[PDB]
RNA sequence: GGCUCAGGACAACGGUUGCACCCCCCGUGGCGGUCGCCGGACACCGCUGGCAACCCGGCGCCAAGACGUGCGCGCAAGGGCGGGCCCCGGGCGAGCAGCGUGACGCAGCGACGGCCCGCCCGGGCUUCCGGGGCAUCACCCGGUCGGCGCGGUCGCGGCGCGCCGAGGGCCCGACGCCUGGCGGAGAAUCAGGGUUCGACUCCGGAGAGCGGGCCUGCGAGACGGCCCGCACAUCCAAGGACGGCAGCAGGCGCGGAACUUGCCCAAUGCGCGGCGCGCGGCGGCGCGACGGGGUGCGCGCGAGUCAGGCGGG
């Protein structure tokens, strides 16, 4: 099947190498999850035994506001920015380090203490979130995180401007 | 042959043979016409028909452990058969058929053997599972290897349960107690 | 392979097993439990190949089959079960309560006891650890664990058992000045003083022993046992540890004819 | 466990490291807190069948140390915060492992109490040094060399994919081609230094006619397991079914060249449990080869024959 086995590349001078065995059964790769947006979660079972759950349509995710300390569960709203390519934005596909739009109605209360960051309580007023997956959704069918602050907020900001 | 036909009361029980049923499909009620449902059959060659091929001759299959007409020899063995037969068709020799809504029905065939657990046997002579009293030992069976019922309580399993049920406590009070201990062992360093 | 080993050459078998090249083409495996594969002797050889007890495997069965080996107070039932150092094998029909010592070739004797001489078992402390919600775990030379362990009781130290109770009663610290037995390498068998104890950043510990008679040997200090403190706690064979040379053995290989 | 050496020359293999990047049955020692005795149904078997033989159909009465559900004192995976802002005991050489506290979730173990954890043997990968011939093979490579990010994996890693860079190897012999190439422990020769061979006894690797794919399980890319393509063969009423001796004996062919179509599990070991075992053993064929003693001595023997022990399943 799919395999990660090295015999098949190259040494470091570029020559081809030989080839002495057949495929063995500990070097399997598996396809990935693709976790669309919005419920399932497969088993797989892994060498040894080992449940791995591997998630298709999540819709919701456990979110913490580190500096006011205060977490809530939402409804991760769209998928907005990506790292490695535009195509799993494009399609809301959920993987670790990902940034989404949460619903705001679970930290509406938050929205009385005075003195916290204002660059969060005015986007509570609104009907939105700006956070980051820390989980991986096709190894333990999960998608849970934290709200962004600091230089790293306004460096998404401004990668989402109106440009 | 023509058609086997092997008929089935499922309630008096009786198997028997016989000698606008073309193109009906398992579990269609025909109306004893010129010869009711048909469970099954098998076509020539002794090829059986199969649920769900929705057609009306062979196409091999790969049957798992646990499906019609496989006996594995393996746990997790596959096979590829050619599971034919047809929607009850023209080349179907032999066939299976059951009677419903009733030279007809006249015998009965016995329940041949007897229960044989302790709920079972109570549930059968309208008798309940809860008043401490289980045993029910009568021996009818019509004697007639095949009793020795199942699920019966006693004083001796009751007392077993007993003691490996307080055990499972006894446990928990020393190791509860240990904690207490190595808390004071820190406590007094 | 494809799996697990459960078969075993006669010519593949450790070396102070003291078998013999003729004899079969095959071997007794250990099994897996108190102690490892290299470092230790089964049952069936103690008892068939050194006091022949019985002549053949179908008579050692038997005899374990009714229950007539207890070792570390409980009886075994396994052919190949593997009995290592300090443990205690007593035979009650008998009458014959013995512990395993290392030889000064590196081999396993069975030392003679008393009634009040098999009532502890001493083991190494092989390391300590966290387990289920925090609590602490000793594991040991021969794979007994003991939890909410005195502080006192640090890594590579020597403790003494209870073998009905389970429970720790002395503890014997490894520091520069303890009688202590090799248990492997060339100098397996060999007991003395350490008195020095040398550390090497990411690599082996070694450590530096003498005899009672001036006689000086190294070692990796995973194999040295603490049997003591300037007195051993459990018996020792009457050579007690002191390695004769080639030519003092020759003669006595004389002698013995003689 | 047995067989074989086809493939594979920075492989494998040998010594030497590491996993603070991992997985593991049995066995040993621990540990065990989990937000009133249940349910129906399967095989063997009865009655009726199809089929050339291969193999199966339909109906029915019956158990669990089989499932399914589950009675129970909250704790499986993962995730946010909780570290020191010259530099340096739970445990280390090394900030490693635990715990606490905010959110999710409801897994596993419970109808004859076991989820879980150390040890063990085994595996995977991994550092360094060694690791065939040809220059009438002088330049070679382009996931190739590095970076970022996710995915997949038991797990690390160009292992895979996207994006960025232009690297990486070489007369201390790269790359390519050839081998009637399994590696080592070893063997033949013989003052010393050396030359040549490593089929086969132990260890390690790799395969089961040749490409591939996979299910079940702790563990297999298994072929005395399954599925397909190719090359070959087999029975058949002509519709179909079916094979894998590089296991032991034996046959064909090839070649200068290599034995019985035996008896036994009694030992040795392994499995399960008193048995099973073409492992392994015991006889047969056997001038490959090794070791010992005769064909006389001056007058007694062995080579054969017939009896009894001893030994031997
Ligand atoms: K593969
Ligand atoms: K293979
Ligand atoms: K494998
Ligand atoms: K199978
Ligand atoms: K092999
Ligand atoms: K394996
Ligand atoms: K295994
Ligand atoms: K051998
Ligand atoms: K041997
Ligand atoms: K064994
Ligand atoms: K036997
Ligand atoms: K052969
Ligand atoms: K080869
Ligand atoms: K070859
Ligand atoms: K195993
Ligand atoms: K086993
Ligand atoms: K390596
Ligand atoms: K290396
Ligand atoms: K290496
Ligand atoms: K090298
Ligand atoms: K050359
Ligand atoms: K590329
Ligand atoms: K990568
Ligand atoms: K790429
Ligand atoms: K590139
Ligand atoms: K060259
Ligand atoms: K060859
Ligand atoms: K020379
Ligand atoms: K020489
Ligand atoms: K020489
Ligand atoms: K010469
Ligand atoms: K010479
Ligand atoms: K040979
Ligand atoms: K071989
Ligand atoms: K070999
Ligand atoms: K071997
Ligand atoms: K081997
Ligand atoms: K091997
Ligand atoms: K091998
Ligand atoms: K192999
Ligand atoms: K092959
Ligand atoms: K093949
Ligand atoms: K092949
Ligand atoms: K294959
Ligand atoms: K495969
Ligand atoms: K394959
Ligand atoms: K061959
Ligand atoms: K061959
Ligand atoms: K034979
Ligand atoms: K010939
Ligand atoms: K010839
Ligand atoms: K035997
Ligand atoms: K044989
Ligand atoms: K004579
Ligand atoms: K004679
Ligand atoms: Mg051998
Ligand atoms: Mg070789
Ligand atoms: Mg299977
Ligand atoms: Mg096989
Ligand atoms: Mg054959
Ligand atoms: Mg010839």
């Amino acid at each position: 099947g799919i395999t990660h086995d090295k015999m098949y590349k190259r040494s470091k001078t570029g020559a081809v190498q030989g080839k002495w065995h057949k495929k063995r059964k500990y070097n399997l790769g598996r396809q990935p999850a693709n976790t669309k947006l919005i419920q399932k979660i497969s088993t797989i079972r892994c060498r040894g035994g080992n449940i791995k759950r591997r998630a298709l349509r999540l819709s919701h995710g456990s979110f913490a506001w580190g500096s006011a300390d205060i977490s809530h569960k939402a409804r991760i709203l769209q998928v907005v920015y990506n790292s490695t390519s535009n195509e799993l934005v494009r399609t809301n596909t959920l993987v670790k380090g990902c940034v989404v739009q949460i619903d705001s109605a679970p930290f509406k209360s938050a929205l009385s203490n005075d003195t916290l960051d204002k660059e969060i309580l005015d986007q509570i007023r609104g009907d939105h979130i700006l956070a980051r997956i820390s989980s991986r959704p096709g190894q333990v069918g999960t998608a849970d995180g934290y709200i962004l602050e600091g230089p790293e907020l306004l460096f998404y900001q401004k990668k989402l401007a109106p440009k | 042959s023509f058609c086997k036909v092997n008929i089935s009361n499922p309630v008096t029980g009786a198997n028997k043979s016989l000698m606008t049923i073309h193109g009906l499909r398992m579990a269609s009620e025909f109306d004893g016409a010129a010869l009711f449902r048909i469970t099954g059959g098998n076509d020539a060659q002794g090829f059986p028909m199969y649920q769900g091929v929705l057609k009306s001759q062979r196409a091999r299959l790969l049957l798992r452990q646990g499906a019609k007409c496989y006996l594995h020899r393996r746990n997790g063995e596959r096979k590829r058969k050619s599971i034919r037969g047809c929607i009850v068709g023209p080349d179907l020799h032999a066939l299976s058929v059951v009677l419903v809504d009733a030279g007809l029905t006249d015998v009965v065939v016995p329940k041949r053997l007897v229960p044989k657990r302790a709920s079972k046997i109570r549930r059968l002579f309208g008798l309940p599972t809860t008043k401490v009293d289980p045993k029910d030992q009568m021996l009818v069976c019509e004697l007639i290897l095949k009793p020795k019922v199942q699920r019966v309580v006693t004083d001796e399993k009751y007392a077993r349960k007993q003691r490996v049920i307080a055990e499972k406590k006894e446990i928990m009070r020393k190791s509860l107690q240990q904690l207490e201990e190595y808390k004071a062992l820190l406590s007094r360093m | 392979a494809r799996g697990v080993r459960k078969h075993l050459k006669r010519l593949n078998a450790p070396k102070h097993w003291l078998l013999d090249k003729m004899g079969g083409i095959w071997a007794p495996r250990p099994t897996n439990g108190p102690h490892g594969l290299r470092e230790c002797i089964p049952l069936i050889l103690i008892l068939r190949n050194r006091l022949h007890y019985a002549n053949t495997y179908a008579e050692t069965s038997m005899i374990l089959q009714d229950k007539n080996v207890l070792i570390d107070g409980k009886p075994r039932t396994d052919p190949t079960f593997p009995v290592g150092f300090m443990d205690v094998f007593e035979i009650p029909k008998v009458h014959k309560t013995f512990r395993v010592l290392y030889d000064v070739k590196g081999r396993f004797t069975l030392v003679p006891i008393q009634s009040n001489e098999a009532g502890f078992k001493l083991c190494r402390v092989q390391k300590i650890f966290l387990g289920d919600k925090g609590m602490p775990y000793l594991s040991t030379h021969d794979a007994r664990t003991i939890r909410f362990p005195h502080p006192d009781i640090k890594t590579n130290d020597t403790i003494k058992i209870n073998l009905k109770t389970g429970k720790i009663d002395e503890w014997y610290k490894f520091d520069i000045g303890k009688i202590v037995m090799v248990t492997g390498g060339r100098n397996c068998g060999r007991i003395g003083t350490i008195q020095a104890i040398d550390k090497h950043m990411g690599s082996y510990t070694m450590i530096r022993m003498k005899d009672t008679e001036g006689t000086e040997f190294l070692t990796r200090l995973c194999n040295v046992f603490v049997i003591g403190n300037d007195s051993p706690a459990v018996a020792i064979p009457t050579t007690k540890g002191i390695r004769p040379d080639i030519i003092k053995n020759r003669e006595l290989r004389l002698r013995s004819i003689a």
